[PDB]
């Protein structure tokens, strides 16, 4: 009773059915370095300017 | 000018140029630390962008 399958069938990606779970951590990664701090809030204009030696603005 | 608009014109100075000074030594203080450990904005220099890596399965399994 077997019918050879037709041209393009092989090539399929399918689905399985499986009890074995996913696996967690596949690649044993270790715990990512946190991020640094985020800088938030609302942007002021710089305190008596550029502050460069002498210059007031 | 009488000496009361001087004196109080004085203070007014110094004021500005004490707030500058406390400034220019805490930025000096700031640069250095992130500079040293790399955790400020500051200093930042960049690493390899990991949105180009590919997640797709390969054409083997092992990688
Ligand atoms: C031709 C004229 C064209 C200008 C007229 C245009 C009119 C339309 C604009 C409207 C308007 O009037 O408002 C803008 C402006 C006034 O604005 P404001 O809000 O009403 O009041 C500003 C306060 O006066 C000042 O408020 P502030 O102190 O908070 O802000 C000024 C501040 C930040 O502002 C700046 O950085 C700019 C400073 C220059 C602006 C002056 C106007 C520029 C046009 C004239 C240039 C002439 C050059 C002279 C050449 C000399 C020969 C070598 O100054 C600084 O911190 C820098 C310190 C000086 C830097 C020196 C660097 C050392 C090497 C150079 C030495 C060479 C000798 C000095 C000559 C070079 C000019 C400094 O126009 C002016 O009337 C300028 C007045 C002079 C202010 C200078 C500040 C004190 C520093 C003294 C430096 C000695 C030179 C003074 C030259 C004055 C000649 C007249």
């Amino acid at each position: 009773g077997w019918v050879r399958p037709d041209l393009g069938d092989l090539s399929k990606v399918t689905k399985v059915k499986t009890d074995r779970p996913l696996p967690e951590n596949p690649y044993h990664s270790r715990a990512r370095p946190e991020p640094n701090p985020e800088v938030e809030g609302d942007l002021k204009p710089a305190r008596h300017g550029s502050r460069l030696f002498f210059w007031t603005m | 000018d009488g000496p009361e608009k001087n004196y109080e014109r004085t203070m007014a100075i110094l004021q500005i140029e004490a707030e500058k000074a406390e400034l220019r030594l805490k930025e000096l203080e700031v640069r250095r630390l992130m500079r040293a450990r790399g955790d400020g904005p500051w200093f930042h220099y960049p690493t390899i962008d990991k949105e180009l890596i590919d997640h797709s399965p390969k054409a083997t399994p092992d990688n």
